[PDB]
């Protein structure tokens, strides 16, 4: 998938020029800093010339400064190296590099010889189920990382394809509750305080009570839970 | 008036990490017509404080600090944490109170062949300061060489492009991160005087 293909190598008499291209495949060269190093004989690799990404610069090591040009063609997605005034001291094995600081993430880093011559916040729905008409459930809404006494919290439904539909709602550090006219009568909702939990008490369900129930707090946004299923059949 | 919550969490873009965004929420009432669950958010974490203060800005300011990281960084975003995101580009601080929220954002911030419009900072001669900004691209001097014209291999441009690819694996996907903090005012809001009766008639 990602390669870097270097050429341009060849054998010269002291004073000739070379070019050296860099043939990189499977991201931009333009976005990363690109790098020629070179290994001579007897000595370690060292770094010769880069290019940063877009329009950043270039940099050269100083023993080939007023000779050496590193340059970039976005378009063949190539880096080249142009070497002048070609000396016995640049004779070696030079390498391309992509300084891609781990971002190509399945990229794991052949050359061309020169011979010069503290809590979660989280809300957890349970209880819902399949009930016939006429029958009762009891939700349960487990609350983490908030105490359920200090926030407005509530109960919607939703209908799949359908629009979000708000049930009920209680007060924060209060006891006023708010209900759907649908529910009026039939369905309650209930705090706990000490188990940290909001219950939704549901009698006299109807097939039309059909839908996922969620729990929510308000937190400037609302946040709610994950659903239970609750399936009324006539 | 109302909080603009929904514009933080449903921006259309996300500012890069190191020139990192903040928004001032203020005077304002809860939008009691936006919401988010569970599956919205992979991380939602307070420390010393409820989220329910988010309900309420008679009192309160909040400062929603957000930006792309990559999912293996998120976990950089909490206090007492090193690392290229902590050290050089966002850093909370040991006593932070605050909430940390982020989510995987690979179906808006990956394309094929990738995404390189995210920025993080590489290199810095210190490490920032809780809550520091740093937008500068002064060339970075890594050796002993100073750093003039063209002079210096070692020396390197300090802002790095991630890369990302929507088929990288999760941890390698970009995520969307919202850091909530919470100033205390001592005059009353004058928005202070979005009812639950809103929802219910
Ligand atoms: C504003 O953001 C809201 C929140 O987005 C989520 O959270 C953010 C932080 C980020 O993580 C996003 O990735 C999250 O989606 C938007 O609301 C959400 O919209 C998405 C869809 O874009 C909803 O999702 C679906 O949820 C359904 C469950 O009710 C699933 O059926 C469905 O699954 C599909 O895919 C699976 C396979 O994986 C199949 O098996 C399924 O059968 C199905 O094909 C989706 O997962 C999510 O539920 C919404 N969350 C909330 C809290 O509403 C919101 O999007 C707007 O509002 C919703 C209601 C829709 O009408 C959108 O079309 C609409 O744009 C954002 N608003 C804007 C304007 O962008």
């Amino acid at each position: 998938q990602v390669q870097l293909v270097e050429s341009g190598g060849g054998l010269v008499q002291a004073g000739g020029s070379l070019r050296l291209s860099c043939a990189a495949s499977g991201f931009p060269v333009e976005v990363w800093r690109m790098e020629w190093y070179r290994q001579a004989p007897g000595k370690e690799r060292e770094g010769v010339a880069a290019i940063e990404s877009y329009g950043h610069g270039t940099r050269y090591a100083d023993s080939v400064k007023g000779r050496f040009t590193i340059s970039r063609d976005n378009a063949k997605n190539t880096v080249y190296l142009q070497m002048n005034s070609l000396k016995p001291e640049d004779t070696a094995v030079y390498y391309c590099n992509v300084k891609d600081d781990g971002q190509l993430a399945y990229h794991y880093d052949q050359g061309t010889q020169v011979t010069v011559s503290s809590s979660q916040v989280q809300l957890v729905e349970s209880g819902g189920g399949l009930v016939q008409a006429g029958g009762s459930l009891r939700l349960s809404c487990a609350a983490s990382g908030f105490p359920v006494w200090q926030g407005e919290m509530a109960w919607y439904r939703q209908a799949p394809g359908k629009e979000r539909e708000w049930v009920a709602a209680i007060s924060s550090m209060g006891y006023k509750t708010y209900y759907a006219d649908s529910v009026k009568g039939r369905f309650t909702i209930s705090r706990d305080n000490a188990k940290n939990t909001v219950y939704l008490q549901m009698n006299s369900l109807k097939p039309e009570d059909t839908a996922v129930y969620y729990c929510a707090v308000m937190v400037g946004f609302w946040y709610a839970g994950q659903g239970t299923q609750v399936t009324v059949s006539a | 008036n109302l909080c603009p919550f929904g514009e933080v969490f449903n921006a259309t873009r996300f500012a890069s990490v190191y020139a990192w965004n903040r928004k001032r929420i203020s005077n304002c009432v809860a939008d009691y017509s936006v919401l988010y669950n569970s599956a919205s958010f992979s991380t939602f974490k307070c420390y010393g404080v409820s989220p329910t203060k988010l309900n309420d800005l008679c009192f309160t300011n909040v400062y929603a600090d957000s930006f792309v990281i990559r999912g293996d960084e998120v976990r950089q975003i909490a206090p007492g944490q090193t690392g290229k995101i902590a050290d050089y580009n966002y850093k909370l601080p040991d006593d932070f109170t605050g909430c940390v929220i982020a989510w995987n954002s690979n179906n808006l911030d990956s394309k094929v062949g990738g995404n390189y419009n995210y920025l993080y900072r590489l290199f810095r001669k210190s490490n920032l300061k809780p809550f520091e900004r740093d937008i500068s691209t002064e060339i970075y001097q890594a050796g002993s060489t100073p750093c003039n014209g063209v002079e210096g291999f070692n020396c390197y441009f300090p802002l790095q492009s991630y890369g990302f690819q929507p088929t990288n694996g999760v941890g390698y996907q970009p995520y969307r991160v919202v850091v909530l903090s919470f100033e205390l005012l001592h005059a009353p809001a004058t928005v202070c005087g979005g009812t639950l009766e809103v929802l219910f008639q």
